[PDB]
């Protein structure tokens, strides 16, 4: 059941992709703003949220956050972008950095439309070092996303 | 509210995939709503 | 919008992929056995079948069949496989042939599970020379699909 | 029936894609139901 998933919503006409998520070790990981804690129908039946953090913009289904890989701070990473109505694409990039008054977080300057949130960012070994889709719009209109990763406990 | 998931594929690294994007250095602020600012951001 | 589409069905456990199709010039192309002439929900609303050939196992929505490129009989082609719950993949191959008593038809020896039918087969310029998913299972269990193309 | 379509992506040829599959020469028969025979086949 491991893999990357499209988070869809049932519409009156058909369906619409609202986000992306990662299934690993029986736990479904996505961004809080994608589902806002709503239950998810799935091949395993209804899935309920297990852990959530609005400030981190993360949410976990069926179990605690399982994703633990971290950006090297030096190495190139790959975004597995799963945009609405488009085919999944790997984009390799060298991340930048967001500076917070309380610490550091990596950031990728890759611009993808609403509904791509929750796409996994990977290291060379294929582990999710974070989820895409929470960041800022830069003065020139382009989008920079933080590498949002969850505490695992 | 009637959201569901569908499997999109395996999670793998792509050898010699398209390389693009700059390496930014940004001072940001993150509020209790999870929104970053510069000193929507959610896609 | 033109492109390749997954033909899905609404389920309690979410959705299930029953086939694949191609949108070109406002017409949706897939295999007859995928939809069996049923109407299709879409972001633009209901789509109705316009033409169908059970023997060719083809069906066309919103208009007449638009795909016309043909396998040259010599060159390598690519299957754009869109398998259920899996990532779209381009597979290049040199087609074989179905030796019918009524002529010859190119055939790709590429094996993909139920629900991939309707995936486009391409030529080097990217035009759909046919749809994947109607063929035979060989004695060794492997699957050979014809390059099914309709009349434009 | 609640059958629907969802766009999966652009249709393109891939430079340097994986090459697989043999080139068989098969004697086959096609019936009025669209089913090929050898001298189910629908996926
Ligand atoms: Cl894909």
């Amino acid at each position: 059941t491991d893999g990357v998933y499209r988070v869809m919503t049932r519409r009156l006409l058909g369906s619409t992709q609202v986000g992306v998520g990662v299934m690993q070790e029986g736990v479904f990981h996505t961004m809080w703003h994608v589902t806002k804690g709503a239950a998810l129908r799935s091949g395993e039946g209804r899935l309920d949220p297990y852990w959530g953090d609005v400030k981190q913009d993360l949410v976990s289904y069926c179990g605690p956050w399982k994703l633990d890989a971290a950006w090297d701070g030096l190495s190139e990473v790959q975004l597995l972008a799963v945009p609405p109505g488009e085919r999944a694409k790997n984009i390799q990039t060298l991340p930048g950095i967001f500076k917070t008054k309380d610490g550091d977080i990596g950031a990728v300057a890759l611009d993808y439309p609403a509904g791509t949130s929750g796409s996994p960012i990977l290291d060379k070994c294929g582990r999710v070092i974070g989820l895409y889709g929470n960041g800022v719009v830069i003065k020139n209109g382009s989008y920079v996303s933080a590498i949002t990763q969850g505490k695992r406990e | 509210v009637d959201m569901y998931i569908e499997r999109a594929g395996d999670i793998t690294w792509e050898k010699d995939a398209e390389v693009t994007g700059n390496s930014p250095r940004l001072d940001v602020a993150l509020d209790e709503s999870g929104d970053f600012s510069l000193v929507t951001g959610k896609r």
